[PDB]
């Protein structure tokens, strides 16, 4: 009986599928099935689902649709109150009767916060000569003004649907509506919201789409199913975004357990957790299970009896159950091995730092809403963003939409917010104002740098010296030797070296949460012995941060650690304490001596003026740090050089008249570097430090 | 060069006697063992194609616009009149849309009035009349809405509603080129 | 005195980068490069290098050219007596005197196994109107007949530069030349030799080669080079390849040694070749030790005995000796954790099978020689070909070469050779020709089938029930059951099922050498209990592949095996020694009481006519398998649906004329299948046993 | 449109009187501390540009096109003849390969002398006459060879020869166009 229907209306039987088209009443088909159809482009069809519920779409051709295959968009699968897979049923209704009237109201949560009149914002150039397809109780959605508003369809004259006419007229009277439980939100995630990762997606697509969906035809199919599955990467890629929208679309129970959340609760609260969390989502079956930062579990007693509760849990599972326990984590080796072990966690998937290509989808996604000038490139905007996660794009449009708003109540009226438009400038911005300078490569090295190299400082030289052969603190004027002695020690005491300026450890935005922090002091660990340098300490404040730090650093020990600060002033005291660092070593600008010592150093690798005073040199310069000093020095041999080849160029085309003419007396022109060289390299600028300032560095122990 | 072949139908003009099609039990609508066996094997080969990502080539496109262009050399256009009216005609898909919207002047009251066609949804208008059919999406067979500033003005003609058809009757003319060609 | 010419002919100094335009005159430069030193497009321009040999190339513009960067291919780069990175010096040469005569050799390796006159085949038409410039000593090379001929230019009048004009005499009187030291092979591995992956190289160059190139400045510079690298992916992948490039490249001298080749030798020998080999290599510093297949050393005494000396040597690497010690491997875990750690392999590069995009590339490097038809289109080959390596991309431009040199001594005129074009179809042939049907994406399963989904075979049933509740052969016409029997078994043992082909065990082009033959048995393993089934035995035949199967069988027992073959005749009787597998279990064509058992079963699905006797279906259908009277029941249903659908039509239809008409004690039309039913769906084909292989079957046992 | 401006150089013509470019040391092809700084933020950056692949529009092909007529609007050409002889010319971005042929055969010692031009390495002979010297590569400046069927008739022209001036020379007027516009 059965086959008969399915053979009879094949060409009336089709599958749900993703659609290209984000349009509302837009609804995909391969050509030939166009023509079996006897289809035009832009023509209308009925939908049907197994649920009675009917829809009206227009019909257009895709290339990339297969011929078995229909497919749609968010909207209409929820009208016709069906998902990605389901069966359809699709006939070229022709008929269909111009609107006399029709009756739309909007959605209560969607409209928080504005006033304005709607209609003339969303409604009114969405329906203007469109002639669109509209159904009773038909959801849609109008996008507009950063915010994205759905809108119910009450009835239809004549009914259940018709389409739109420029004379059809439209009752917006009534009051915002309550949403209902039969419809999920459009605000609740999909696939249609992930970017970066088509991949991906169909790699978990493929292995839990179907269990979720119908695993009883699954079971009879004879494939076994993955018990569990790690999702790893950095942090804001999107694996908690994929668990959630993985579990909406296959229509399946979902539920959080965050790893640290859980792990704060008093012991013997924790196990009882995972049971209820578990004994929950096989009541609620099929269900996902999102384990978010499972390293916080399973990387005492206690801490090994809730791993042994969840591989009991994991264990526990049976097919039947149908339940599929998804995790996230950084990388799969920080778990531990007894769950990545066949039977509980098969299966892993990178989603990692997206390329410029990926990027660009993750733009699109979170642009659809504001309004955007004709003069913004997203693809250029995706070459200039690096390193970003989705978190991080998402947070960067969601600024440069505050700085178009920053030009101007608590509440605001919907039609300016509306016809509001963000430029490239206001990305620019917001892709300048607030960003690192992080991820920032951080590199291991062995520092050649001897106590020779450094110029004076021997008071503090001896000092160190003798420290070696808990920790120091350097401050004093940038550019006199802070970074110069740190490494002066690490190859004394033969060890590695690592340069971390502060805002390394912080990441774009400034964000104070920082899971960096340790993974610096992992790779001062990995590399030893070492001496960690931290520059510019005073660049942690954009709090959290500090803390965190002096926990990592007092939980080790080889490895040295070494602070450097020009503005030691703000550097929180806590850090200071004498069990943590004890040296508080003040490096001021070189003296007179030193500035000799440090201005030979330099000149050492080429000739110098009989006339120039080295002892003179360090008069005219002495505001100078070690920095201006080894510039000056550079300035001037340009200087020379530049000289000296104007001179020699001055010579050659002198020699045009006779090149025959040879002199043996007459030597070459010697370069030499004299005082007016350095005279007038002195003007190239300028950084200097405040004569106040010195006091205070000098005032600082205390 | 091509010839118009012009016709013109409305829903009313439809016999509208045909019996009801059949409702469909729960049945039709769940999966056998053996599409949920198929269904995988569409995420499969989805997978590994977005893995091993598949070159996109010149050659290929040029090609690919061939074998279309031959496989429908002939395109079916219906413009469709505010007054529900449709007017079909046969074009080239190397004709242009100035050559649709001369095709229009042709057959409307008078050609003095002023109009425009566009193609929805949403509403997108056609300024190119140097674009031609196939670059217009217009292509192998479309649907138009006539748009006008004084609508009141496009009746179409008059004689020709006299000579107006069965929407059924203008697809076995459509069908025609589509399952085969010109002939 | 330095920084002067530096300064002075900074216009002029440059340094070699990697080129686009592989011809051998061509030289590129950036644009803005260009127009400062006054160059047209086409211009001669000349080059020297330290080492004093100067070089005559026609320089082009590049957009992808840095300014202070020149990039040049491999022949200019060896005349010139320079690597990558290295400083050349530049000048726009007008002047260049046409050539009145020049004198140009073969290298004698390089025109081996051809008779012809090579001047009319390769000179003759790279030197017709291309005006090429062309110094003494220069070395260079042209492409056909599967063929790279290198040349080497003996004298030019004048010297040491000329250009070849069509008034240009090319004297070829002499002998095939010897080749000398200083020139490195141009049929040596470079990168250019390398397609695919651009990043992995670009990722190992940046870590290499500077320490490599000079490690004195890169000492200085302070940064800590890796002291070893870990390479990793499938066989053919270009590991080895990129080793011998990159060492090349670098200048660095290679050692290879071979993971399985070095453990063969006897306790002590091997220990002492480790040893051999780190000395010499740091003998001729700086150098690459390759260690290939690094899994079959740490993954016993002697066992850790190797592996201790292993890790002293590698830890006793200083930076100071110049070498870097490169290994390769499937996956980092197959490896001992103890190497993977800091200081010893760092870093680790993944080198994978290449996208579509990535073969081409792979295609057009080894296509360079040979000719091609312009109906040729490689980057579709690439769409085409999937799952290849480059080792696989290779022996596929290779036996299409062969194909069309199978239209025709064993000394071949180089004439005809060159002349011979490769179509599409050669390589449609050679795609086809030679492959699985590999990767293959072995699944594993539990299956749903039980005892009773098997019609039949009962005798069998029995004695396989009571074997369970050390291996099986089952041996039979196929389409009898061989498959369903297996499930049977792991549904009643409850344990998981694994299928698996012959020819997934081979590779591509049916190599005998398998590395996955214990991958299976790895995953079989994984999986506990299991059942591991081998389909159609007999395909193993495209040797070593059978003993490496009973050594890894023989090595575990829990896991059940099964083989299933149509053809047991062939088998090697080693697999069925009856400590392997003791039952031999022969599954006959279903008996006449058997296949109505089948067809009971099959039919049960859909109502069946009155006028059917199922014991006359098991007459009228006999020589059938199984499988033949699953798909003749279900031609039966397809016969009988569209039989009654094109009748139900034929009603919807007949009630156009009286629709209003309804008529109680007329009901609907039953569909059913009857005898005539099955008598047309006879017809479909064919798959018979010859009556003679039955007896074959029968007498098997022996 | 545009003015040829034409001239005439050979290399005899080329003063030669010129003194020889200072050999260099050793010290000038081996490198500082710095390059090999420099040398590694290449690979770094070069590598990092691979990991990330940036997108190529459209837009940015046709807004570089752009910049790039806008930065060269006048394009020199060199015709180098087989008796060494060198024609010089301007031409604009879209001028044709006609357009220089043409301006080949005013200056010859004949218009009914049929011959081809072609640019090296490798042999590349125009057939296009349609084809503009931007998508010909002629742009900026090229230098392009002139072959013939029987090169004995092309002399180019006597009276230029009294004309023709050193390369040198010829630079000068083509620099101008180079480092800065047309003016
Ligand atoms: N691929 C992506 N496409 C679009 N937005 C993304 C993507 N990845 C992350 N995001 C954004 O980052 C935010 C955090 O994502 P989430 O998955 O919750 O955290 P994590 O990725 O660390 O698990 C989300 O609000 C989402 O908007
Ligand atoms: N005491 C010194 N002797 C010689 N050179 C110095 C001295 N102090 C600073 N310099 C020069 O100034 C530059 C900056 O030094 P560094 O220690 O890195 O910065 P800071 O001292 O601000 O941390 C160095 O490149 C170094 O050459
Ligand atoms: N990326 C590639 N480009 C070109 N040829 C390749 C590439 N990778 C592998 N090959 C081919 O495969 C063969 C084997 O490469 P090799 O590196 O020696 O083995 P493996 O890759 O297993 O280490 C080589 O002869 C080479 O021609
Ligand atoms: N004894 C049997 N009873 C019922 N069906 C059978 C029997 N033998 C074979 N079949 C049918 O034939 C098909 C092939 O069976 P299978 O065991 O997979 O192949 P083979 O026996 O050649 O290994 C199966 O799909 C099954 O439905």
């Amino acid at each position: 009986s059965t086959a008969i229907l399915k053979q009879k209306n094949r060409p009336n039987r089709l599958i749900v599928d993703e659609a290209i088209n984000e349009d509302n009443s837009v609804v995909s088909l391969s050509q030939p099935k166009m023509d079996e159809l006897q289809l035009f482009r832009g023509d209308t069809v009925l939908l049907k689902g197994k649920k009675r519920r009917e829809a009206v779409c227009i019909v257009l051709s895709d290339d990339t649709c297969s011929d078995e295959k229909i497919r749609m968009n968010r909207v209409v699968r929820n009208n016709l109150r069906v998902r990605l897979g389901d069966v359809i049923s699709i006939q070229p209704c022709p008929d269909v009767k111009y609107g006399k009237r029709i009756h739309v109201l909007p959605i209560d949560d969607t409209v928080e916060g504005i006033t304005g009149n709607l209609f003339e914002v969303y409604l009114k150039p969405y329906f203007l000569e469109a002639y669109r397809p509209i159904r009773k109780g038909d959801i849609f959605l109008v996008r507009g003004g950063m915010r994205a508003v759905e809108f119910k369809v009450v009835e239809t004259d004549p009914s259940p649907y018709c389409i739109v006419a420029p004379d059809t007229v439209i009752h917006c009277e009534g009051e915002p509506i309550k949403r209902e439980d039969e419809e999920e939100s459009l605000n609740e995630v999909g696939y249609d919201d992930i970017g970066g990762c088509r991949k991906q997606l169909a790699q978990i697509k493929e292995m839990v789409e179907l269990p979720l969906r119908h695993p009883a035809l699954f079971k009879a199919i004879g494939v076994k199913p993955p018990r569990g599955i790690l999702l790893y990467g950095p942090p804001g890629t999107g694996k908690t975004l994929i668990a959630r929208a993985v579990a909406n679309e296959t229509g399946a129970f979902f539920f959080l357990i965050n790893g640290p959340e859980i792990m704060s609760k008093l012991a013997g609260e924790s196990e009882s957790n995972l049971r209820k969390a578990f004994e929950e989502a096989e009541k609620n079956a099929p269900a996902i299970i999102f384990i978010d930062e499972l390293d916080a579990i399973a990387p005492g007693e206690v801490e090994r009896r809730i791993v042994s509760q969840l591989l009991t849990l994991m264990d526990g599972l049976k097919q039947r159950a149908h339940v599929i326990v998804m995790a996230a984590t950084n990388r799969p080796n920080s778990i531990d091995p007894a769950l990545r072990r066949f039977g509980r966690f098969d299966r892993e998937v990178d989603i990692g730092i997206p390329d410029a290509t990926g990027r660009l989808e993750i733009l699109q996604i979170h642009t659809k809403n504001m309004k955007l000038a004709d003069d913004v490139d997203l693809e250029q905007v995706a070459n200039e963003t690096h390193g970003h996660v989705g978190a991080d794009l998402a947070a960067l449009c969601s600024e440069a939409a505050l700085q178009a708003i920053r030009k101007k109540d608590e509440t605001i009226d919907a039609e300016v917010m509306n016809s509001l438009a963000v430029t490239m400038d206001d990305f620019r911005w917001a892709l300048s104002q607030s960003n690192p300078s992080a991820l920032r490569e951080t590199v291991v090295e062995v520092p050649q740098v001897t106590w020779e190299d450094i110029g004076g400082l021997e008071d503090v030289k001896r000092e160190l010296q003798e420290l070696v052969q808990k920790g120091v603190l350097f401050y004093g004027p940038p550019g006199c030797g802070k970074t110069l002695l740190a490494k002066a020690i690490a190859n004394e005491c033969q060890a590695n070296f690592i340069s971390i300026k502060g805002p390394e450890l912080l990441t774009m935005w400034f964000g104070e949460s920082e899971a960096n922090v340790r993974e610096i002091f992992d790779k001062a660990r990995q590399a030893a012995p070492c001496v960690l340098f931290f520059d510019e300490l005073d660049s942690i404040a954009k709090d959290r941060v500090i803390n965190q730090i002096l926990t990592e650093m007092d939980g080790m020990s080889n490895v040295f650690i070494i602070g450097a600060t020009n503005r030691p002033d703000i550097i929180d005291p806590a850090i200071l304490r004498p069990g943590r660092l004890d040296q508080l070593i003040y490096i001021p600008l070189p003296d007179e001596k030193s500035r000799v010592a440090i201005l030979k150093a330099n000149l050492r690798k080429s000739p110098v003026a009989k006339d120039v005073d080295l002892e003179f040199l360090a008069k005219m310069t002495n505001g100078f740090s070690g920095a201006d000093l080894t510039e000056i020095c550079q300035r001037a041999c340009k200087l020379a050089i530049r000289e000296s080849i104007e001179s020699e160029i001055r010579r050659e085309r002198e020699r045009q008249t006779n090149p025959s003419a040879m002199e043996v007396e007459e030597d070459d022109p010697v370069p030499e570097i004299r005082r007016d060289h350095f005279e007038e390299a002195m003007r190239f600028a300028r950084r200097s430090v405040s004569d106040n300032d010195i006091r205070k560095y000098e005032m600082f122990a205390q | 060069p091509v010839d118009r072949e012009p016709v013109v139908c409305h829903p009313d003009l439809e016999e509208r006697l045909q019996a009801w099609p059949a409702e469909l039990p729960d049945e039709f609508f769940e999966l056998t063992v053996d599409d949920v066996r198929r269904r995988l094997a569409q995420l499969k080969s989805e997978r590994k194609r977005l893995e091993e990502a598949p070159l996109v080539t010149k050659a290929f496109r040029e090609a690919q616009i061939k074998e279309k262009l031959e496989r429908y050399p002939k395109v079916a256009l219906r413009v469709l009149f505010p007054d529900r009216y449709v007017l079909q005609g046969f074009f080239r898909p190397s004709e242009t849309v100035g050559d649709l919207r001369d095709f229009v002047r042709s057959h409307l009251g008078n050609p003095e009035l002023s109009f425009y066609l566009f193609i929805t949804p949403p509403k997108t208008v056609l300024d190119d009349h140097t674009q031609t059919l196939f670059q217009a999406n217009l292509f192998p067979a479309a649907l138009v809405h006539l748009g006008a500033e004084e609508p009141a003005g496009v009746y179409l003609e008059p004689g020709l509603l006299e000579h107006a058809i069965s929407p059924s009757a203008a697809d076995v003319l459509v069908a025609r080129y589509m399952s085969r060609a010109a002939g």
